[PDB]
């Protein structure tokens, strides 16, 4: 049994221009994302030969 | 020390028969092997993206980025195992045959079990006689015997091999699992069924083991409520070192097991049905 | 050295019953394996990523070309600890004899420690079967010099991680952490409220009780009646030398004495929590 | 208690000669291992994911994005593991001036429709000109199953592979055939010019009992007709007996045989490229 | 790897203990290892320290 957890915190950001006079525009973005995550397993064997 | 008389009764599991035809002895080994692994992990990813975009336009559009991760996987492994290897290295003579039955041997009353061998070389011929199911007697040497009302126990989870103690929860008296060996009980049975009562609750009156609607175990004031009530699996005397089970008169599906819950861990949960070990204490 | 007398009481786990009905005797192996493996890692990875697009633009044709440079370092430690016991037993079961084991699980009262018991016998067959369920037996156990509470002087060592119970300052209070120091004294008191862990090492004097605060962290005390500093054991007096202790809070009675990471110190009391703790008395 | 004569053909198979032409002589340990290991599994996973997202912007720039989300997963796996092994091992002293040869043959009985391994030691002075055993053929005489009689002794009708009995069952309102433990289905095999035909003691429709392939390929019974479906051509020459490992191949669409397959509600078809094999048991 | 074969005479008992014994001031340790056979019967000694 896998039992998986994940939080994922991303913030974002666009500086931009445009009609802006000499045509043509300049971008900038910026993001950072922070991602947790716990996974538990169990796991159980039985066995026999003979 | 008592010492009760009862029938065990083993039925057929297993065979086996080997013919040694020929005029030279064969030297037969029998090997049998049960074993189990029981593996646990926790895994713990923490992981850091930074992204830096930029983009150029006018047309002709020029982009550029530049990304950072930063990862850390922590992960713990628990492994346990174990396994019972049985040999047996037996010479049959010329003209024989080996005969081998495996039974499951039940002891009647006292609730446990074992494997039952039974390996036999013969002349070839006569007529084979198969055991599939015998009875035979035994003296079993039994526990001192937990007298309801009377007797103090202690009760144990056999599986995670600590005790039931009392601790305060939302102002109630409430069962968790714990290491200490000073929290005693006392069984009782009435014609409603089984009450476990503490003897070590910090509020008074406060000592009878119930199921809360949500699944908890608290005490309570002893009162008629089926909810306080609990049903065994096997029927009196119950005795010390007795396996038992603990279902719920109330809600009848569920019974008494370990959870990791949010403040204790001992509760009453659906289908699931908990071993526990009675001890009297000495 | 002082000596008690106990009942040991031991009770059936498990059996198995051999007949050997023919008339040449066989030659019996039981091979019994129980062990545990732990392992731990950490992986840490770094990835640097640089990226160059463009698009040429005017129907309508557009043309892009992109480009990628990816770094990656994984960086990875892991460390197995295994043990095992294995344990054999090799017998000669004579013609018409039964062989029978039965394996107990024996409690030594008042001691607090318990042994596998293992009981093998080769028999006839025919009689009937004697099986024993539970079993009674006397043991003179010899014990440890006496923590007389109070007085004689302790060390408390955390049972799991073999590290002692160290005093140190958080936040201006002496605090409780773990540490390799056997330079560490405690004394052990027992009133109306339950029990005291007293340090001899402490930075401030007269802040020597070890106490829970509402956040978990063991910080010690000046003495009050407050249940916060008292602390509930797991056996019968009296405390003796390599006695495996438990505390419990007196006060917040869900939790006890632990081991967790914390910020700044390592030792706790928090719900469902209670590790194991060795006293042993200093010379 | 019935036996009957017969050829069992050997054949060459794997062949090696050893030869010792010191004077101190040798220790040979030949070791021969085959086996098998079948493993099945089974992984269920469930995941669930919640996201909350937002942008803040300005038009008439500036743009602030901000989300996060929530992922729950649950992985269930079952893993079944069997396996066997046979292993043969012989030693033998060579003595100086000796060659050692081995023969491996594989003898298949005739008639009786079963083989074994066949393998030939010897251990010679060096020296004359070697006879090696391409085939070999033998007499032998095999004790024999109790007659199938066609028409008349009941039998059962095992899987081979499964070890569980084919049984009938109710499907649309049709008798089926379906896989089971009951050892309570019997059955009758009849023979005729247009083949073999399975015919069923434990029907629910009086009537509806000889086993036929529907057209989607599920194994239903049907009153005895002249038509094709309901006849079989076996692997075996007659006649059959208790034990017989057969073959159903169905005489109307040949391309097809009797098998097992996990169908919508019974498992016992007739589909394409499939022949299972199946254990014929007399009762009583 | 530590492995110990013992032949256990017929209606004798084998006692195993395991200490962990501790060398005071001098800051070591070590393993102890207690076997004894005796004839069954008796009062059991228990070594905890
Ligand atoms: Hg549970």
């Amino acid at each position: 049994e896998t039992r998986t957890v994940t939080a994922t915190h991303s913030i974002g950001s666009t500086i931009s221009t445009g009609d802006a006079f000499e045509i043509g525009s300049v971008e900038v973005s910026y993001s950072h994302s922070h991602q947790k995550s716990q996974v538990s397993m169990t796991q159980t064997e039985v066995y026999s030969s003979k | 020390y008592e010492q009760i008389e009862v029938d065990v009764v083993a039925v057929w599991k297993e065979g086996y028969v080997y013919e040694n035809r020929g005029s030279t002895s064969v030297d037969q080994k029998i090997t049998i092997t049960k074993g189990m692994k029981n593996v646990n992990s926790e895994t713990r990813t923490v992981t850091a993206t930074h992204s830096i975009g930029s983009t150029i336009s006018t047309s002709v559009e020029v982009s550029y980025s530049h990304s950072h991760q930063k990862s850390q996987v922590s992960m713990t492994q628990t492994e346990v195992y174990s396994s019972k290897v049985i040999e047996h290295t037996i010479t049959i003579p010329p003209t024989s045959k080996f005969t081998r039955w495996q039974l499951n041997a039940d002891v009647g009353g006292a609730g446990i079990e074992y494997m039952y061998l039974i390996d036999e070389v013969t002349p070839i011929g006569g007529t084979q006689s198969i055991p599939q199911v015998i009875t035979s007697r035994a003296k079993i040497i039994v526990g001192r015997q937990i007298i309801l009302g009377k007797t103090e126990i202690r009760i144990k989870h056999a599986e995670r091999k600590e005790y039931m103690t009392v601790v305060s929860r939302k102002s109630w008296p409430a069962a968790t699992l714990g290491h200490s060996k000073l929290f005693k009980f006392v069984l009782y049975e009435d014609w409603g069924g089984f009450r476990i009562k503490t003897l070590n609750t910090m509020y008074s009156g406060y000592e009878y083991a119930y199921s809360s609607d949500q699944g908890g175990i608290y005490f309570d004031q002893g009162t008629d409520n089926p909810k306080q009530r609990w049903a065994i699996n096997k029927s009196l005397p119950l005795r010390h070192g007795d396996v038992v089970t603990f279902m719920n008169k109330y809600f009848t599906r569920s019974g008494l097991c370990y959870d990791d819950g949010p403040a204790t861990n001992v509760y009453c949960l659906d289908k699931r049905e908990d071993k526990w070990i009675l001890e009297v204490v000495g």
